[PDB]
């Protein structure tokens, strides 16, 4: 018996069966590194979103992008509530930049063990909240 | 007397139409090891002989106990109980499997996966051995450090969320750690063919570098690590 | 017996590390020329990180096939949605300098 | 019997047994082009031999100049002529050529300077025949040697069409006729009978620890062969003969390497002298194990305990280089901090002498095959093979030597193979069994699946251990072991009374526990008569009331113009026990040990001498 033919049977046995998937999601531990790897694909697709939605209504939709945001100004929203939407944007983008980077830098094989997760986790974490009031407020 | 509770995830399949619930044990801790393997062989002897988990060594280094206690998977053998009687244990199956009886996983598929990766030395002129010691340096030896010590308890692969979801294709760390072991055995002649059998988007390409797995392992051993390590050889290893 | 899985991989880093090169570059050096790469970059990386989530969750014969079309579609459709402003309009660029200070 | 599907596997041959012996046997004889199946309660690798620690030996002569031939002398001395020459001739000579197979399998051994495999020294070694000093020929993988040997032979089981039985609980051997047909056997999976047959078959089942109360062998060492065996009115041997290991930790029994004082570890009592100087002058707390945890016990006895409750000993570690502990020892390092929370950099483990190793198992020849005894003579089971710690070639005799296990696994489970294949060929006619055969088998099963009595099988387990352990320990008198008899033969009186409460058909642990209860008692039962005969104090059996070595001669003068004694009038000589598995009764004969080598001109016979370290 080979190891594919093992997993074959494997799919045939259980599948045909009453036996029950231990839960996971369920009941697993939470950590920090776990919610990190949420978030970015969270922040990732929620990225990709804004950008095709910019790109098809600048396709499908009629009137300039001058002719949009007079349409903003309309509807004249406080100062604040301006900064609000202003966060809200730049937010997701560098929470998934600073941790992209993170990303990039475990894919040279530096940095990948238990407490320098939970470490660079944090820089990660503190460098979004920095950079994500910075750039609305300028 | 110190009293400890333990919730305990159960199932009977020669039972008609049982459903999976938990069971909860109450042990006295001086009359009792330290361990929850201790535990679970106590509430087996003592209270409850319908209680079915794997076990042999108590030493943790079989693996067999291997299961999911209070969040994350571990040896019962080498965990020791909360003393802290307000806290209860809640012992689950390793996350994700399919359950045969009680704490009892299926573990077919992941020693399949194991055996899809040829875990043996292997020669290009396998016609001169048992006759001459193989030279290896110390240096080169010091090279699998960190990877033989893997006792196959399948703890890190099943706390592995793509291995969750897509088990079927992807090897997880467990398995992978293994294919980096003999990649890097000086002694090995096929490094290239064994990193061209992963030339799929499943095999390796299926981690995202949640790195669960390396923080779940029970031998203190780095899974996580040696993957993004074969993805480098993966993308530079020429012709 | 070509090996694309790692090939592909590289490309993605590669691209990663453009993309982030190319934001500062882009505050900096605010232009036509870096709309249009700022265009490419993006929707590529979009374009191959979705396709991971797919890959991913997907579970299905017709369905990886589906999926994998409809998200094809989803970014030629964004690449020249985006083209098309860089051309016809102010641009990614301006258009950025222009919400920010509102 | 309409309640149990009975399916029928044909093969060329049967190993019953997926440790490193087991594992051996079994692709030796795929390799042979056999059509082989291998039956295991575990998975391979969660079989003991993983928690081997020490190393594996062979004079491959790495650290200094050595010869296998000094490894033979070696083997024998330790064995106190028990110990039968032919095989451990056989054993040593394989020895470094075995060895040697395991690293080109792809064994991680530890490397030297020289990039060759590192050897250590062990207790009971010597070069130049015993005038030479310590010797240096323990091969191993750092301290997970075991571990590392179990994983690359089943690395390698993998490279061949061997079907593989993965938790399968053997119950009975397939008889007919005095000759053995194979294996009926359960499915933990899912409830169902199996019954493998074939040609040849063989027993590679390991130890028995679990008859006791504290042992480092796992839970599932409870000799499960060694009863089937029994079952079939065949006999065991020198089932007396149980190695208390010197160094297990003094919380859970686990095992402390041997390699720890070969590597410079020191045994210390309560007033901090070095007490092995004391008992061994020469070879120090690098003596054999049976004087080693005699002297330890002893030391417990005279008041100079170590505990809170004085009850142990320290193995201390602390004056060895931090880097020799991390790179030398490093899995003892771990199992030392999280079972006694002991810095072994810091501070010495708490170690007492606990049961390890049964040299005693299946009588067999030096090629593997299971004998009987027919009119005080030898005679070869047909299609009958036993191998490891199961059996008993007396590789080891009254005393095993350390590090010689993992060996006896690699070369006899070989030997079996080429008994095998070059005795019957593939493809020959498998004898044909019974329609009912191994039916008693089933109907025991079924027994104990819906066992509603008054005790319950953990309880009477229980009772079993502790008995065995204050009754057949380290020292034992007469009156004490005719005690610990009269109580065994009450427990097994008792096994027609316990209670099972799993009615389940698949994984029924419960169930599966009370076969083995059974496979302990035959065992246990065995080891405590043998040892009550045994009138003589030889190795590992230490009678206070017979400190004597009764042999032939009285080889402590000289042997010139002496009355040799008749054969039942020394104890030079195996025992041999049998168990009406009904009345529980045992009986015993005595067959001669072999003295005889292979070659007396290429390896010359060891006669007795006056045996101390
Ligand atoms: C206990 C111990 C022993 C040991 C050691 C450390 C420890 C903690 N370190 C050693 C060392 O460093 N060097 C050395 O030479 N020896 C060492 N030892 C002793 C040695 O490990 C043992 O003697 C040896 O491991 C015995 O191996 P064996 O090949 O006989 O197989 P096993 O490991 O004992 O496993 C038994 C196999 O048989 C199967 N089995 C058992 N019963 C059944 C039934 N009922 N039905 C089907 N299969 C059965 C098991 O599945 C297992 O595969
Ligand atoms: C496709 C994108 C769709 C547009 C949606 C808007 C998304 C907001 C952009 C992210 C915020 C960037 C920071 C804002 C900023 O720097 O503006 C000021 C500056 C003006 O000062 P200035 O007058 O030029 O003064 C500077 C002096 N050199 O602006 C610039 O100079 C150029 C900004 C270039 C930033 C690249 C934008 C990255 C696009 C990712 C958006 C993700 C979608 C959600
Ligand atoms: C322009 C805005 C961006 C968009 C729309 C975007 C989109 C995405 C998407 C959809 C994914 C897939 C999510 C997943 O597979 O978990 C992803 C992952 C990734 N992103 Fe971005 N991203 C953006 C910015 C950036 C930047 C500036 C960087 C540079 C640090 C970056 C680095 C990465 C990396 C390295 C991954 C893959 C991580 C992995 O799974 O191994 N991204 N991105
Ligand atoms: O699904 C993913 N994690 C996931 C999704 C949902 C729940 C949990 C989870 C939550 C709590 C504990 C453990 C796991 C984890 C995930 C997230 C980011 C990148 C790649 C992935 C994956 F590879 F596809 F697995
Ligand atoms: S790497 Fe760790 S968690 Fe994974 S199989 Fe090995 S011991 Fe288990
Ligand atoms: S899903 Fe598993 S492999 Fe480590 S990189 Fe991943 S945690
Ligand atoms: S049972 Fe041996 S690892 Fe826990």
């Amino acid at each position: 018996t080979t190891a594919k033919e093992e997993m074959e049977r494997f799919w045939n046995k259980n599948l045909g069966s009453n036996r029950p998937l231990s839960p996971h999601i369920t009941i697993y531990r939470w950590s920090l590194p776990m919610a990190m790897s949420i978030c970015h694909r969270g922040t990732g697709i929620a990225l990709s979103a804004g950008v095709s939605l910019f790109g098809l209504s600048a396709l499908l939709l009629p009137g300039n992008f001058e002719s949009h945001l007079e349409l903003v100004k309309s509807l004249c929203l406080g100062p604040t509530l301006i900064y609000t939407a202003k966060f809200g944007i730049v937010f997701p983008l560098m929470y998934h930049t600073w941790n992209g980077i993170r990303h990039l830098i475990w894919d040279l094989g530096k940095g990948l063990t238990i407490p320098q997760l939970t470490q660079s986790g944090v820089v990660v974490l503190i460098l979004t909240v920095l950079s994500s009031v910075g750039l609305a407020a300028m | 007397p110190r009293i400890k509770k333990f919730a305990i995830y159960r199932w009977d399949p020669d039972k008609t139409g049982d459903k999976p619930h938990m069971q909860t044990y109450e042990i006295d801790l001086n009359n009792c090891g330290p361990m929850v393997l201790d535990a679970l062989i106590k509430i087996k002897n003592e209270i409850d002989s319908t209680l079915t988990f794997r076990r042999s060594c108590r030493e943790g280094i079989c693996g067999s106990c291997a299961m999911n206690i209070n969040g994350g998977n571990t040896l019962a053998c080498t965990r020791r109980i909360d003393t802290n009687l307000d806290k209860v244990s809640k012992i689950y199956p390793l996350p994700h499997m399919y359950v045969i009886k009680d704490l009892v996983p299926d573990l077919s598929n992941f020693y399949a996966q194991y055996k899809s990766i040829e875990p043996y030395l292997k020669k290009k002129d396998e016609s001169q051995e048992g006759k001459q010691q193989y030279l290896q340096s110390i240096e080169e030896r010091e090279k699998l450090d960190g990877l033989y010590e893997c006792i196959l308890c399948a703890c890190c692969s099943t706390s592995c969320p793509s291995y969750w979801w897509n088990g079927d294709k992807y090897l997880g760390p467990a398995v992978l750690m293994q294919a980096y072991r003999w990649m890097i055995d000086s002694r090995d002649d096929f490094t290239e063919e064994r990193l061209a059998k992963l030339q799929d988007p499943f095999s390796l390409y299926r981690c995202h570098t949640i790195m669960n797995c390396t923080g779940t392992c029970p031998k203190g051993l780095n899974p996580g690590k040696a993957i993004a390590e074969i993805k480098k050889m993966m993308a530079t290893y020429k012709e | 017996s070509s090996k694309a899985a790692s090939l592909h991989w590289t490309g993605e880093r590669v691209v990663s590390v453009l993309l982030l090169g190319l934001l500062p570059a882009a505050y900096l050096n605010p232009c036509s020329a870096m709309d249009y790469s700022l265009a490419a970059a993006l929707t590529l990386h979009g374009h191959w990180g979705i396709g991971q989530v797919v890959t991913d969750y997907v579970r299905g014969d017709a369905l990886q096939k589906a999926a994998k079309a409809g998200l094809l579609a989803l970014s030629a459709f964004t690449f020249a949605g985006l083209c098309y402003f860089n051309y016809h309009d102010v641009g990614i660029c301006k258009a950025v300098a222009m919400l920010w200070k509102l | 019997s309409t309640q149990y599907p009975v399916v029928d596997h044909e093969f060329d041959a049967v190993v019953v047994g997926a440790g490193g012996a087991g594992l051996r046997a079994a692709f030796g004889l795929s390799e042979a082009g056999f059509n082989t199946a291998c039956v295991t309660k575990l998975f391979p690798t969660r079989s003991h031999t993983v928690a081997a620690q020490g190393g594996i030996n062979a004079a491959l002569g790495n650290m200094e100049e050595d010869n296998w031939r000094w490894h033979f002398y070696d083997t024998v001395k330790g064995s106190d002529w028990l110990g039968d020459q032919d095989a451990i001739h056989y054993m040593t000579e394989q020895a470094p050529a075995s060895v040697v197979e395991l690293e080109n399998y792809g064994m991680p051994f530890s490397r030297t300077e020289d990039g060759k495999i590192y050897q250590r020294a062990f207790g009971g070694q010597s070069l130049k025949f015993g005038k030479g000093g310590q010797a240096h020929r323990c091969c191993c993988v750092a301290d997970r040697t075991g571990h590392s040997l179990l994983h690359t032979l089943y690395g390698r089981s993998l490279r061949y069409d061997t079907s593989y039985f993965v938790e399968y609980f053997a119950l009975d051997l397939l008889m007919e006729n005095g000759e053995c047909r194979g294996v009926i056997a359960l499915c933990i999976e899912d409830g169902s009978i199996h019954r493998i047959r074939a040609r040849n078959t063989v027993v590679a089942t390991g130890g028995y620890g679990r008859t006791y109360f504290s042992c480092t062998s796992a839970h599932t060492s409870t000799g499960d062969g060694t009863a089937m065996v029994t079952r079939a009115g065949l006999p065991c041997q020198d089932l007396e003969f149980v190695q208390f290991h010197p160094t297990g930790i003094y919380g859970a029994g686990c095992l402390i390497t041997e390699g720890c004082r070969g590597e410079g570890g020191i045994l210390i009592n309560s007033q901090g002298e070095r007490f092995m100087e004391r008992y061994a002058p020469v070879a120090k707390d690098l003596a054999s194990r049976d004087v080693v945890s005699r002297s330890m016990t002893l030391e417990i006895r005279e008041g100079r305990g170590c505990g809170p409750e004085k009850d142990h000993v320290y193995l201390q570690l602390h004056h060895l280089p931090p880097e020799q502990l991390a790179v030398r020892l490093p899995g003892i390092s771990e199992t030392a901090m999280i079972f006694a929370g002991v810095d072994v950099t810091k501070e010495p483990i708490p170690v007492l002498p606990t049961v390890h190793y049964n040299m005693g198992g299946i009588p067999t020849n030096y090629k593997g095959q299971v004998l009987r005894h027919v009119n005080g003579q030898d005679q070869v089971v047909p299609g009958l093979y036993a191998c490891g710690e199961a059996a008993c070639a007396s590789v080891h005799g009254a005393n095993r030597l350390g590090a010689n296990s993992l060996l006896d696994l690699v070369v006899f489970g070989r030997a079996c193979a080429l008994s095998i294949a070059e005795s019957c060929r593939p493809g020959d006619k498998v004898p044909s069994i019974k329609p009912n055969a191994g039916e008693e088998s089933v109907m025991n099963l079924d027994k104990l699946r819906f066992a509603n009595g008054t005790i319950r099988t953990s309880e009477l387990r229980l009772s079993m251990q502790k008995s065995m352990q204050s009754h057949a320990a380290v020292f034992r008198v007469g009156s004490v072991l005719q005690e610990g008899c009269e109580k065994i033969l009450r427990l097994y009186g008792d096994l027609q009374h316990l209670k099972t409460f799993d009615r389940g058909m698949v994984w029924n642990t419960d169930l599966v526990e009370t076969l083995e209860l059974q496979n302990l008692m035959l065992c246990a039962l065995q080891t405590i008569y043998g040892a009550e005969a045994r009138k003589e104090s030889r190795g590992a059996h230490a009678r206070e009331d017979f400190k004597e070595r009764v042999d032939e001669y009285d080889y402590s003068k000289p042997i010139q113009g002496q009355q040799k004694k008749p054969f039942q009038e020394h104890w030079r000589k195996h025992t041999l026990s049998y168990v009406d598995v009904k009345t529980g009764k045992v009986s015993l004969e005595y067959r001669p040990v072999i003295d005889k080598t292979l070659n007396e001109a290429d390896c010359a016979t060891v006669p007795p001498a006056i045996r101390s370290y």
